[PDB]
């Protein structure tokens, strides 16, 4: 369960984010990429060349999914609720590959957040971030 | 990687009694009944929509024949896995992209359709050995993606 | 979520385990230190080989608390939430080893349900294990 | 894991501008902070109460420190890193009674560590190569466990 202060430490971060949440999402799926390459599998029908415009337009996608829920941290389950229902029915993910874009979105964060990202936030943003691959794989069967 | 010769040997007595197109066809069924997202890799296959309509599904116990019957063959290089494996970890990495965890669950499903046939007599020790096998021919699965 | 043929499946399939609860914990415990020995580290102050008195009594405990779930179907969180809290603060088991324990519980149940252990009631055991697994870790952290 | 000649250099010229003593201390550290149950393992070096604490306990400092070193060796070794932490591997698993997925936890904090500091400098291909690396240190630390 993420906790008040895991809350007020996702909401500090993530608006320090702000409106470079696209940009490090798009940094988030390179590094996935480049380091879990069988995550690649997900997207065979993308242009995965350098600096491709579609991974940057998908990382978009997902930073702007993952605003909406620091936004809505307090009921993530229906905020998500079609963001969910399209991963369980149609992208069918395996869950494995939720910890990897986590990882990589705390790495991403920890090198552009040099103050903000504290072991406690750390923390926190783990959760979160958990939290939310946990809603994106709750209807899977 | 690592059987000892009494596994070795508990692993092919085992499996001498196993029919493997039945089997085969038994485990990816369950993989897609059990895991319902792995069905995203056989839209072709046609109606998935129920347990009974993906376990008797001709096209699905069909590939499950293909899929065992390399397994099986891979029973024979239990010391050269990677080896035995590394062109269809490049052909399923590079055609037909699926993600190796796939070939972990399988394995589990392997595992516990063996147990299901053989009841009493598949033991712990020949599950053991069993859950080694699977490993390794997942691991081997997945060496070559990139 | 578990549905109401899960709920029926696995009240079914448990049921039928019967009197043979503790007798199956303690085989699928020995079938998991076997087959994962990773997850023996975490009973260094146990006999673990074969005709263990500290398994047998350890795979009641299991037993017991799985056929205490089964009756608190709808009420997972809070019906464990004494053992939640032990395995949060004590036990501290890493979750990976909960999918371990929960295959070798299904392949125990496989050995010895053949009329019972059918495709649809093996997803919905697998489902059941996964729900009681992710309320034993829900308190980590 | 095989790491290119590309990789291994990368890995090596990142790894010179290390300050050891602040990566091992916040390395540790954070894994007890992140994943907290990993604190079960050092309940000898006291008070982890806090955040604070953690990262300013000087028994963490010293131990991360050590752990650092032992890596430090292994990129050394990076063709057989099996054989280099063989002696480590068994001690870890019965002297200590870690279970290895810990080795992972460490790893994954480890790369967000080096992130921190190195910012911009942490690019995604110079991730892919430590990320091979903790992988293969995880796993060479957990191969000879039984
Ligand atoms: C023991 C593990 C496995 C083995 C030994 C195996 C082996 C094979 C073989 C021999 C083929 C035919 C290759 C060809 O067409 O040239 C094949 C095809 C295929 N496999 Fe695997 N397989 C395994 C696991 C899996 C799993 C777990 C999945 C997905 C859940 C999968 C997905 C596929 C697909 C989609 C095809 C092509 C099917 C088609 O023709 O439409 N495989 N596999
Ligand atoms: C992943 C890379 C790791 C490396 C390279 C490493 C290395 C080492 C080394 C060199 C020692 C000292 C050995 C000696 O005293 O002779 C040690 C001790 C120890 N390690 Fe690790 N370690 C790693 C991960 C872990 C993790 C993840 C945990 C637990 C979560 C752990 C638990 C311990 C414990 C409890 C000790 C003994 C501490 C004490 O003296 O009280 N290690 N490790
Ligand atoms: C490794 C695979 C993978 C992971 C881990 C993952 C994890 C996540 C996470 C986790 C934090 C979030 C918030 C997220 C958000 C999104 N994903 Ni993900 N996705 C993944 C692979 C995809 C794929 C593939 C698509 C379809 C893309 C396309 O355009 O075809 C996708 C589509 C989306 C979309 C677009 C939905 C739509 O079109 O309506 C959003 C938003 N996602 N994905
Ligand atoms: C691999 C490690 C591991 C796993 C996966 C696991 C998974 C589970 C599951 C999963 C379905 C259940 C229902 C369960 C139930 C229990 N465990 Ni588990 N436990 C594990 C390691 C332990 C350990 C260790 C103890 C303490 C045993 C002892 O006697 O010291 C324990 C103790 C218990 C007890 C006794 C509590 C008490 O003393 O009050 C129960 C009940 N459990 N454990």
């Amino acid at each position: 369960v993420l906790s008040p202060a895991d809350k007020t430490n996702v909401k500090a971060a993530w608006g320090k984010v702000g409106a470079h949440a696209g940009e490090y999402g798009a940094e988030a799926l390179e590094r996935m990429f480049l380091s879990f390459p069988t995550t690649k599998t997900y997207f065979p029908h993308f242009d995965l060349s350098h600096g491709s415009a579609q991974v940057k337009g998908h990382g978009k996608k997902v930073a702007d999914a993952l605003t909406n829920a620091v936004a809505h941290v307090d009921d993530m389950p229906n905020a998500l609720s079609a963001l969910s229902d399209l991963h369980a029915h149609k992208l069918r993910v395996d869950p494995v590959n939720f910890k990897l874009l986590s990882h990589c979105l705390l790495v991403t964060l920890a090198a552009h957040l040099p103050a903000e990202f504290t072991p406690a936030v750390h923390a926190s943003l783990d959760k979160f971030l958990a939290s939310v691959s946990t809603v994106l794989t709750s209807k899977y069967r | 990687v690592h059987l000892t010769p009494e596994e070795k040997s508990a692993v092919t007595a085992l499996w001498g009694k196993v029919n493997v197109d039945e089997v085969g066809g038994e485990a990816l069924g369950r993989l897609l009944v059990v895991y319902p997202w792995t069905q995203r890799f056989f839209e072709s296959f046609g109606d998935l929509s129920t347990p009974d309509a993906v376990m008797g599904n001709p096209k699905v116990k069909a590939h499950g024949k293909k899929v065992l019957g390399a397994f099986s063959d891979g029973l024979a290089h239990l010391d050269n896995l990677k080896g035995t494996f590394a062109t269809l970890s490049e052909l399923h990495c590079d055609k037909l992209h699926v993600d190796p965890e796939n070939f972990r669950l399988l394995g589990n499903v392997l595992v516990c359709v063996l147990a299901h046939h053989f009841g009493k007599e598949f033991t712990p020790p020949v599950q053991a050995a069993y859950q080694k096998v699977v490993a390794g021919v997942a691991n081997a699965l997945a060496h070559k993606y990139h």
